[PDB]
C-alpha cells in the first residue's frame, strides 16, 4: 500500500492548481480517499474526503467553495482541484486512504498517509 | 447533512411517489413549502423542511456494541401530493 | 467540535479532551520529522498490525487518552488526537503532542 503525491510547487494568491495522488498495492476502488493539509509549524488540518464510488464529497469549512475533490477508479488516481488559492492555503498536501469509524454511520479515521507535496502561494 | 445512495435492490432504489421509520408527505418537499415528516424511534412536524434526495436514517452499532444501537437522521438539511419511505439502512445494507 | 492536548510531554500520557468525547471514537496518528503520520490507534484502543503492543488507551467522559509504556527514543514524535464529527462531516484534529 503506497500513495504518491505530485502536482506541487508555487503560486500566487488567487490563481488555482491542481494536485494528484497516486495510489497503488490495493484496489483503489475499495477505498474512500482523504486529503489533509500542514502548514510549516502548525498540526493537521483535514481538507476533504471522497467515497469509493465518489457519490459523496465532503469538505473542510475552510476550503468549501473552492477546493474540489474527486476520484478516478480507472485510473487509480485521486484529484484536489484547488481555486482562488490564498497564502493562507501554504501547506504540505497529502493524500490519504480511509478507514471506517465505528462511533459513526459513514465516518472515517485516516490509515495510510502519502509522503505528501508543498503547496505554497 | 444529506448523503448520495441513489428498495435495496448492491443497488439502491427509493423513489419518490404520487427496516422501516417512517414517511415523507407533501409537494415540491424542500424549504418552498409545508411537508409533512412522520419518523418512529413517533415524532410528527410540519415544517419547511428542505429535504434530501435521499432521505434516510442511518443505523449502526455504537462501537460495534450490539447492545447500543444509534442512528444518524440523514433526512433534512433545514426545517400533499408526493411521498417517501425513510428506511433504516445499516451501512453493510449499501456496501459491497 | 474540537480537541484539546497539551503542546508536550516528557509512561508518556497525551490527554485529549473534548465535549462527552465518550460517544466518539477517538483516533491517534503518530508523525516523526520529515515524515507523514502513521494509524498508531483506533477505534480507542484498537491498533493497526505493526504497532508495538507498547501502545494502548482509553476514552472516558470529557478526555481520551493515548498511553504508551516503556517509551524509547524512537517515540520522539508528533502525535494526533482526531475523530469524526457526525454533526458536519469533518475529520477533527487536535493541535498535536510532542513527545520528549
Ligand atoms: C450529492 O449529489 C449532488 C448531485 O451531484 C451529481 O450526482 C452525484 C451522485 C455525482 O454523480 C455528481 O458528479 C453529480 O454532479 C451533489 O450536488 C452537486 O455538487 C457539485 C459540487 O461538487 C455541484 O457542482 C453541482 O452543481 C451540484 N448539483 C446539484 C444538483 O446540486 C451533492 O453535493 C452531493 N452531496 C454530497 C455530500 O456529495
Ligand atoms: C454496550 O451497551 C450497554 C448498554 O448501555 C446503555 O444503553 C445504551 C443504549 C446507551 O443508552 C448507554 O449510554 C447506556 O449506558 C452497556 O451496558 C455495555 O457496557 C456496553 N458494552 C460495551 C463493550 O461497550
Amino acid at each position: 500500500v503506497q500513495l504518491v503525491e505530485s502536482g506541487g510547487g508555487v503560486v500566487q494568491p488567487g490563481r488555482s492548481l491542481r494536485l494528484s495522488c497516486a495510489a497503488s498495492g490495493f484496489t483503489f476502488s475499495n477505498y474512500g480517499m482523504h486529503w489533509v493539509r500542514q502548514a510549516p509549524g502548525k498540526g493537521l488540518e483535514w481538507v476533504a474526503v471522497i467515497w469509493y464510488d465518489g457519490s459523496n464529497k465532503f469538505y473542510a469549512d475552510s476550503v468549501k467553495g473552492r477546493f474540489t475533490i474527486s476520484r478516478d477508479n480507472s485510473k487509480n488516481s485521486l484529484y484536489l482541484q484547488m481555486n482562488s488559492l490564498r497564502a493562507e492555503d501554504t501547506a504540505v498536501y497529502f493524500c490519504a486512504r480511509a478507514f471506517p469509524d465505528s462511533s459513526s454511520w459513514s465516518g472515517f479515521t485516516i490509515d495510510y498517509w502519502g509522503q505528501g507535496t508543498l503547496v505554497t502561494v | 447533512q444529506c448523503v448520495n445512495l441513489t428498495a435495496i435492490h448492491k443497488r439502491f432504489d427509493n423513489p419518490v411517489l404520487p427496516i422501516i421509520r417512517g414517511w415523507i408527505f407533501g409537494t415540491t418537499l424542500d424549504s418552498k413549502t409545508q411537508s409533512l415528516l412522520i419518523v418512529n424511534n413517533v415524532v410528527i412536524k410540519v415544517c419547511e423542511f428542505q429535504f434530501c434526495n435521499d432521505p434516510f436514517l442511518g443505523v449502526y452499532y455504537h462501537k460495534n456494541n450490539k447492545s447500543w444501537m444509534e442512528s444518524e437522521f440523514r433526512v433534512y438539511s433545514s426545517a400533499i401530493t408526493r411521498f417517501q419511505t425513510l428506511l433504516a439502512l445499516h451501512r453493510s445494507y449499501l456496501t459491497p | 467540535y474540537e480537541l484539546t492536548q497539551p503542546p508536550s510531554v516528557s509512561t508518556a500520557r497525551i490527554t485529549c479532551g473534548g465535549n462527552n468525547i465518550e460517544r466518539k471514537s477517538v483516533h491517534w496518528c503518530q508523525q516523526k520529522p520529515g515524515q507523514a503520520p502513521a494509524l498508531v490507534v483506533y477505534d480507542d484502543s484498537d491498533r493497526p498490525s505493526g504497532i508495538p503492543e507498547r501502545f494502548s488507551g482509553s476514552n472516558s467522559g470529557n478526555t481520551a487518552t493515548l498511553t504508551i509504556s516503556r517509551v524509547e527514543a524512537g517515540d520522539e514524535a508528533d502525535y494526533y488526537c482526531q475523530v469524526w464529527d457526525s454533526g458536519s462531516d469533518q475529520v477533527i484534529f487536535g493541535g498535536g503532542t510532542k513527545l520528549t
